[PDB]
RNA sequence: ACAGAUGUCCUCGAGAGGUA
């Protein structure tokens, strides 16, 4: 149901701007996104973080709900 | 356990409740007779409806021990099963007994195929058994001809109109009369019998009876109802009655899935110990409850939509849900190719409805009347969405992979299947594709309207049929925004006409001499409608018995001509069973209205069999119209026991009063409105369950094994009225102020 | 058997007795139970128990068991709390 | 035949009712619990006399939780089916199995092999009754029953009666 | 729920004795000289059927005046007896207590004696003998005509052989019961 | 280290990505990081109880 | 008439190497 599941995302704003990670568990509004360089998990709002492609490409906002797809 | 039961248990877990079956004490070998006037631990019960087919069917030709004796064994088994059910439920107001009878023409389309498939299976298994005996006799052993001639019970022979139905109906009346006479707790109980002569499918009769009991101004809205049946759609049909005090009783199929099924050979290995353990284990059969009052709250919390021009009504919310569930799957129309699993498509259809509701400016259905443009938009949205569902289903089937065969050659996953699917049913011609698509669209719309009317406002056609075997594919009913549906009432089929429309195979011999002679002759006017080899079996996905037949339909005019030709030379005694008949109501000797009935009918008035009495629910209950009995019952008489070898003592007619019962005609259309003065049940749900049902849960994902566990910890749920006031205290004052003060 | 009021134990409260009464009162106040003192802005059950014990307003009875089996009942209010 | 005993029942009072009226709370709990109880050891507690007399003792607080257990000392009328005596009862039901003789708050069952061969089941009369020479028992009739059942006290007691030998009739 | 302390090796006595038969042989818990709550050595009561009705009626009226004064501070023959019993039971006990109606009806329709003086006379007459209170209760509850009928219906009465005083007090009970 | 065991003759484990439908008793960890062969490509960040080798029997 | 799947933790005895 939730689009944000297993898709590589980039953290925007806050103290982790520009970081790359993969969201593992999503519940309610907060989304748990792991970190690549850092071995820790940070929970942030799904709307704030942008969405990228698994292989690589342009980044998009949380408008994936309208598109109902990836990339 | 069926897939539907698993789906409803996963989505709605609290609806499963445990039962409390009393075990009579055994002291010094004797068995203590359990009391009936004692309070029922499962809550107070007033009305109990029983589908007699669902009891007489499993008892006969069972999967463990077939009845060795004659029909007497089956009669004893059904009698003890009914006694056990009555002692388990303990009705206090009215007990209803109904068995399947004459059904509308739409039901023959699938019932005929099912009966023919069962007959073919019986024939092939009999041939295999005969081959087994032939091989066994080659060794040198000798087997008595009685064992060889000991065939099955011929389950196909159990059809309305047969003498077996009359014998069962005669036995049932004696059983209920004996129960009323010998049980002091049945003083206020009223028993009605709806024999196979009375038309109905067993459940539609119950729906008509409950709508007729709701056809009285003084009917109490707080009365409780129970319906017992093995059918899966029974639990769903009771929701449409709009009766909050509803609960469905049925056997625990969770345990019966992996219950005792050992062979009889192993029962003698350990002699007394193992046989005693086995007979103690199977003596108790667990059951479960299917309460609908709790399910109403779940439906309310799941069908809510934020933003709507109209007003959100709970009663109207259930109407679209029940219509959609019937559309997805029912025993009247072929299954849609898109909706084959019937479980995973429910959520897809529900979210489609949720997303289309803001676009529409009106509800789905209005008291069973289908809104044509709204349903057109709904099916258009489904067809737009059906492509993704079809692609996902094809991908799943391909991953899983990695008698005519038709669907395999269709290759629906390849693009351009619109004509490929139709080629499996018709020829490769362009204009014929459009013609058959339009015909299928019209027929499907008419059938949907007919089933909605039948399940909401009763039978309206009695002769409508489905002249097709394959449902149209996705993106169906494209242009149909101009048709107006108006069904015409038709006379119900006669018992012989219905019996031959069921079309039993050549193995069946329930027909009289004339009909079997007209059938078995090679030069028969309707010989084309009766196959012998039956090669019409065709898989079409699924497996085992789920395949459907492809045999040609039966013309009504030819069957009518055949029955009218065979009627004149039939014996008068056999022709005397052609009467449609009416339900028979039985009351105790000390009933509240017994004095009035004995003073009005069967009394010193001595009217010429035309006086009728209409009484209300204020006194005793069971509102309706009573008429003089057409049987041989009379005052100061005796009733001969038909069980013979059952050791049942004879009874007099001064203990039980017998009369013909007629349902009160409906003044207006049966609307879906909660009656005034209805007392809501105790609040049991919490906001946590509301949020759980509002958020999409992927079968709980087995995160903490919450699906299965302390199921017995749910305990019993209180039933019946709770509190004099029918309105919950919101703001207000006085009583509400005191409640707020005592709560906070 | 109960030694009337010719008791011979100590007229003071032991540390174990103080701990046991404090724990029992803390549990009772933690659950929905009446309080016989003026909370006065305290919301921890243990501190409420100590406040109740400050002026001996705890309706608890100590049963001191003799090794033989006899026992004498001592009221909380009559027990001197010096520790 | 009824007995007056000095039974005792233990009630675990919750701390939520640890007020000045906990005594009356225990009193009403004892009334609502003990009345109508079909205890196997004793039988039926029909009623408790001397309500304003029953005394409670100091309640021991359990180590596990704050709930206190009270050992009340009450006295009440107890009815026990017992075994090996004659007793008078009134029928309330009849069937082919037997007649449901009722003595006080009891329903003693008589099986087929209990009564003598001078009783045959029939439904000719208005009440279904066992009819034979010089024996007339009906739905509502006088009958003397001798109890020889095994009671089988498991959270409830029962009784099985006999009609053999004279004096066990209407009289 | 017990009223007697453990004694005489209750833990593992196995089958100490068979359940009570006709020839007396009382049970383990219903033995004579029961333990009294305040003290000890209290004999079993001698309570008959008619005495039970009077006792329960007295308890009912005592509780009736009790809660009647509490709420005030806070603020023919068989036919007449049945109505009075019903209106007394409707609010005194409360709750459900279904079994109380049946036993009250049994006491009312089988009341051998309906006067305090009558029951006083009968138990002052029965206290002369040293019979088990169980025997005297059955003797005063069920009316009897012949000595052999009393012996058969009420066993464990073989200690009386003369049957002269037995006939005398049987006639006394008969005339007292007919004097109702 | 992981290995394939040949039970009997034809009951041999295979390295492939399992699914919630065909396979039974799957682990609580995620499976998206796996590939068609059931082995995760080098250079992919992993954490927790994520499945690295996919084997079914 | 009717009826095709899931419930979360598995080792166990040993051996060896180390930390306070
Ligand atoms: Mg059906």
């Amino acid at each position: 149901r939730e689009v944000a599941l297993g898709k590589t995302v980039r953290i925007r704003s806050a103290g982790y701007k520009g970081q790359l990670g993969i969201v593992k568990d999503v519940n309610g509004d907060k989304a748990t996104v792991e970190l690549h360089s850092k071995n820790k998990h940070i929970t942030i709002d799904k709307h704030k973080l942008t969405y990228y492609n698994r292989e690589g490409g342009e980044g998009i906002t949380y408008d994936e709900l309208v598109n109902r797809r990836g990339r | 356990v069926p897939s539907f039961f698993r789906w409803l248990s996963r989505k709605y877990p609290k609806i499963i409740s445990p039962v409390l079956e009393e075990q009579p004490q055994i002291v010094d070998g004797v068995i203590l007779p359990l009391d009936y006037s004692a309070s029922n631990p499962n809550g107070e019960l007033d009305n109990l409806y029983l589908d007699m087919n669902g009891i007489v069917h499993p008892c006969s030709h069972p999967e463990n021990k077939p009845p060795p004796e004659t029909e007497d064994e089956m009669l004893l088994a059904v009698f003890e099963y009914t006694n056990r059910v009555l002692n388990m439920a303990r009705p206090r107001k009215v007990l209803v007994m109904a068995v399947d009878g004459v059904a509308p023409r739409a039901k023959m389309n699938q019932q005929r195929a099912r009966r023919f498939r069962s007959a073919r299976d019986a024939q092939i298994e009999n041939e295999a058994r005969e081959e087994i005996m032939r091989q066994r006799e080659e060794v040198g052993e000798i087997i008595d001809d009685a064992v060889r001639n000991k065939k099955t019970w011929d389950s196909n022979a159990i059809t309305p109109g047969t003498p077996f139905m009359d014998k069962l109906a005669a036995a049932l009346r004696y059983w209920t009369a004996f129960k009323l006479a010998t049980d002091p707790g049945w003083k206020n109980l009223q028993v009605i019998i709806s024999d196979a002569t009375v038309p109905g499918e067993g459940e539609h009769k119950i729906m008509n009876f409950i709508r007729s009991q709701r056809a009285d101004p003084e009917y109490n809205p707080n009365t409780t109802h129970c319906i017992y049946g093995l059918d899966a759609d029974l639990i769903f049909l009771g929701l449409a009655t709009h009766e909050p005090h509803f609960k469905i009783l049925r056997e625990d199929v969770f345990a019966q899935d992996n219950r005792k099924r050992n062979n009889l050979k192993d029962t003698i290995n350990m002699t007394e110990e193992e046989k005693q353990f086995l007979q103690k284990q199977n003596s108790e059969q667990p059951f479960l409850w299917l309460h609908i009052n709790v399910l109403r709250e779940y439906l309310s919390a799941e069908l809510w939509v934020p933003g709507l021009p109209f007003t959100f009504d709970l009663e109207r919310a259930i109407d679209d849900w029940v219509f959609m569930c019937f559309f997805c799957g029912n025993d009247f129309l072929p299954h849609l190719p898109c909706l084959d699993v019937r479980e995973n498509s429910i959520d897809i259809l529900l979210d489609i409805w949720k997303v289309v509701l803001p676009k529409l400016k009106t509800y789905m259905t209005c008291d069973g009347v289908l809104n044509l443009p709204s349903v057109e938009t709904l099916l258009q949205h489904l067809g737009s969405r059906e492509g993704d569902i079809f692609k996902t289903r094809h991908i799943q089937e391909a991953r899983k992979k990695e008698v005519f065969d038709t669907d395999e050659f269709v290759k629906l996953f390849e693009p351009g299947y619109h004509e490929r699917y139709y080629t499996a049913k018709f020829h490769v011609t362009p204009q014929d594709i459009e013609q058959l698509r339009k015909d299928m669209v019209k027929c499907y719309i008419e059938g949907v309207a007919w089933v909605l009317m039948y399940y909401y406002q009763g039978c309206a056609s009695w002769n409508w049929f489905y002249p097709y075997h394959y449902a149209p594919l996705a993106t169906d009913f494209h242009g149909f925004s101009h048709l107006e549906i108006k069904f015409e009432e038709g006379t119900p089929f006669l018992p012989y006409e219905q019996l031959m429309s069921v079309l039993p195979a050549a193995s069946g011999h329930a027909l009289p001499k004339i009909f079997r002679s007209l059938m078995s002759e090679p030069d028969s006017e309707i010989i084309d409608f009766y196959p012998e080899e039956f090669p019409i079996d065709m898989n079409g996905k699924k497996m085992s018995w789920q395949g459907i037949a492809l045999l040609p339909f039966i013309d009504q005019d030819r069957l009518l001509t055949a029955v009218r030709a065979q009627y004149p030379l039939l014996s008068d005694a056999e022709r005397a069973r052609n009467i449609r008949g009416e339900p028979v109501l039985l009351i105790s000797n000390k009933n509240a209205n017994y004095e009035r009935f004995s003073k009005k009918l069967y009394s010193k008035e001595n009217n010429n069999n035309n006086v009728v009495v209409k009484f209300q629910h204020f006194k005793s209950g069971l509102s309706g119209i009573v008429s003089k009995d057409v049987e041989g019952f009379e005052l100061n008489g005796k009733i001969v026991c038909p069980i013979q070898g059952g050791s049942l003592p004879n009874l007099s007619t001064t203990l039980i009063l017998k009369m013909s019962y007629r349902l009160i005609p409906l003044p207006s259309r049966n609307k879906s409105i909660i009656l005034n003065g209805f007392i809501p049940s105790e609040p049991v749900l919490t906001a946590y369950d509301l949020d759980s049902i509002m958020y999409k849960y992927n079968n709980q994902n087995y995160s903490r094994r919450w699906n299965f566990g302390n199921d017995l910890k749910q305990n019993i749920v209180p039933v019946g009225p709770k509190g004099i006031t029918q309105y919950k205290p919101r703001t207000g004052g006085y009583r509400a102020f005191f409640y707020f003060a005592e709560l906070s | 058997a109960i030694p009337k009021d010719q008791r011979a134990t100590t007229p003071y409260m032991t540390k174990y007795e103080r701990a046991r009464i404090l724990g029992t009162r803390a549990l009772q106040i933690s659950m929905n139970a009446p309080v016989f003192v003026d909370l006065e802005g305290e919301t921890d059950p243990l501190r409420i128990a100590m406040k109740e014990l400050a002026e001996k307003k705890i309706p608890l009875v100590i049963r001191r068991y003799l090794p033989d089996g006899s026992f004498e009942d001592w009221s909380v209010e009559e027990l001197i709390v010096d520790l | 035949m009824f007995f007056i005993k000095d039974l005792s029942l233990n009630i675990t009072l919750h701390p939520s009712f640890f007020g000045p009226r906990m005594k009356q709370y225990l009193k009403t709990k004892l009334l609502e619990e003990v009345e109508g109880s079909c205890t196997g050891k004793f039988g039926y507690i029909l009623c408790v006399l001397d309500y304003d007399n029953i005394d409670i003792q100091r309640g021991r607080i359990l180590p596990t939780d704050g709930s206190a257990e009270f050992n009340v000392k009450y006295r009440a009328v107890v009815f026990k089916p017992f075994k090996g005596e004659v007793v008078d009862g009134t029928v309330v039901s009849c069937s082919q199995h037997g007649f449901e003789v009722q003595v006080g708050p009891m329903k003693v069952f008589v099986t087929k092999h209990l009564m003598p061969q001078d009783l045959t089941f029939n439904a000719g009369s208005n009440p279904p009754s066992y009819q034979s020479s010089e024996d007339v028992i009906t739905i509502k009739s006088r009958i003397r029953v001798k109890i020889e059942g095994c009671i089988s006290q498991v959270s409830s007691i029962h009784a099985i009666g006999s009609i053999k030998e004279d004096y066990l009739g209407a009289i | 729920s017990t009223s007697t302390f453990q004694t005489r090796r209750r833990r593992l006595k196995k089958v100490e004795e068979e359940e009570n038969a006709a020839t007396l042989q009382l049970g383990q818990e219903f033995q004579l000289k029961q333990i009294n709550h305040q003290g000890e050595e209290e004999e079993l009561i001698a309570l008959n059927l008619s005495e039970a009705r009077l006792v329960i009626k007295e308890a009912l009226v005592e509780r009736r005046r009790a809660f009647k004064r509490s709420q005030k501070k806070h603020k023919e023959t068989r036919e007449k007896e049945l109505e009075s019993i019903d209106v007394l039971l409707e609010q005194t006990t409360g709750g459900n207590n279904k079994d109380l109606k049946n036993t009250m009806q049994y006491l009312t329709n089988f009341s051998r004696f309906r006067d305090q003086e009558t029951v006083g006379a009968v138990i002052q007459l029965l206290k002369s003998t040293g019979l088990h209170p169980f025997e005297v209760a059955q003797l005063g509850s069920l009316a009897c005509d012949t000595a052999d009928e009393a012996k058969t219906l009420i066993p464990s009465l073989n200690n009386k052989i003369s049957d002269d005083e037995l006939e005398r007090i049987l006639k006394e009970l008969s005339n007292l019961e007919t004097l109702y | 280290m992981d290995q394939e065991k040949k039970y009997g003759m034809s009951i041999t484990e295979t390295f492939e990505k399992p699914q919630r439908t065909n396979t039974l008793r799957m682990k609580h960890g995620t499976y998206d990081k796996l590939d068609d062969d059931g082995l995760i490509a080098p250079g992919v960040r992993v954490s927790g109880e994520d499945v690295i080798i996919g084997k079914t029997t």
